[PDB]
């Protein structure tokens, strides 16, 4: 996992 | 709402109406509150493109339920699309995942769609300050992302090319406008650098984007009281995970 | 068109999407030929999602109703959500009278489905009122109960389909019922008669198994 | 939680 804002 | 419909394909029995144009907001506002906690989100979407329709500037919390709704709305495909097609890539019976690819890729683009419409009609055009209008252009920013991770030829560039537009313009206003601990703007940070790093493909600049969004807050952050305080380090610690991958 | 379905269903399942799964099976159903334990478990577990979706947020909202003007706007969305849930019970239950049971075909068979007709009253009875609950509660209680004494006549105790239908016989006891000493009872009993022939896929009979030592600890707590 | 069947 990337991530991006929730 | 005991008189709404969605379809499969994203398509509903629509919002454009004396039905929903006759509900006090009040009323469509504990309707969402409702449907988020009982996690169905094509009503509480619904609920909210309702809300945004009827031409009013969105208070914070009816930002977040909007972005929140939607996102899961989309987040739902994103996730069927990125199975299906690494089921494909592992591989008569290819026609058929093909297809089925495509039936999702499909609801994808009407989801968003008909938030870069609600976008462009109503959030965006009616922002009245820096903050929201920070708001509503990542938000344009990562739906056109959205649909970047799909698109293909040319449709890709431009799909690209508006989605760089908006970060970018709402990259200059956060920095003109708004602290480096701000939630906006480090969430803003943290998926601009994202598309820098899967969109463009340049992984350095996507680490420079998210270590100097980082640093900076990380100077300012005494200032906070714990209340605000948690709210930037959730985004910063997802900053400081996506360099430690992008460095691994 | 069959493998076809099949497969649809199986990548609709890789891809968490139940409403695609669940149609695709109950289209192979409509067929009208005997399922084979692939299939019928593609069917169990596309409805399973779908109407869990339902019961889930009927509990969140009837607990933010019993912890409270706005009062009549949660009452109704309480209903369109039972609404929705008595589709998809009817579906199925519709499915198990026309095509399944019918065609039932062996005991291990017959007690999926009687189970799952069961199961599906059950759910029924979890938002039902007055004398409608009362029809509810006995169709759940006479398809658990046939269910049962096939299993008792035709299969090994730490079958997993005949553990599956105590777990969920048990619970039918403990929650719908109410009488929760023959819950734990029916538990304890198939616990410890599959207990004793594990010295014989074990790995499928234990999950469940673990399940009924759980329910028994909370219901004796 | 009680538990029923998987």
């Amino acid at each position: 996992r990337q991530r991006s804002a929730p | 709402m005991h008189h709404h419909h969605h379809h499969s394909s994203g398509v509903d029995l629509g919002t454009e109406n004396l039905y929903f144009q006759s509900m006090e907001k009040t009323e469509l506002i504990q309707k969402a509150k409702l449907a988020e906690q009982a996690e169905r989100y094509d009503d509480m979407a619904t609920c909210m493109k309702a809300v945004t329709e009827q031409g009013a500037e969105l208070s914070n919390e009816e930002r977040n339920l909007l972005s929140v709704a939607y996102k899961n709305v989309v987040g739902g495909r994103r996730s069927a699309w990125r199975v299906i097609s690494s089921i494909e890539q592992k591989t008569k019976k290819l026609q058929l995942i093909k297809d089925y690819r495509e039936k999702v890729e499909s609801e994808l683009r009407s989801i968003c769609t008909t938030v870069l419409e609600l976008l462009d009609k109503y959030l965006i055009a009616n922002a009245t300050n820096p903050e929201s209008k920070v708001f509503y252009l990542k938000m344009k920013g990562d739906y056109f992302r959205y649909l970047a991770e799909v698109a293909c030829g040319d449709d890709r560039k431009q799909t690209i090319d508006n989605s760089q537009g908006a970060y970018q313009e709402a990259f200059d206003i956060s920095k003109k406008e708004m602290q480096p601990t701000h939630p906006i703007r480090l969430g803003l940070a943290l998926n601009f650098s994202v598309f820098y790093y899967e969109i463009l493909n340049n992984p350095e600049l996507a680490c420079t984007l998210a270590k100097t969004a980082f640093d900076e807050a990380i100077a300012e952050l005494d200032t906070l009281n714990e209340d605000s305080y948690k709210d930037s380090t959730l985004i910063m610690q997802l900053l400081r995970d996506n360099l430690t991958l992008w460095t691994s």
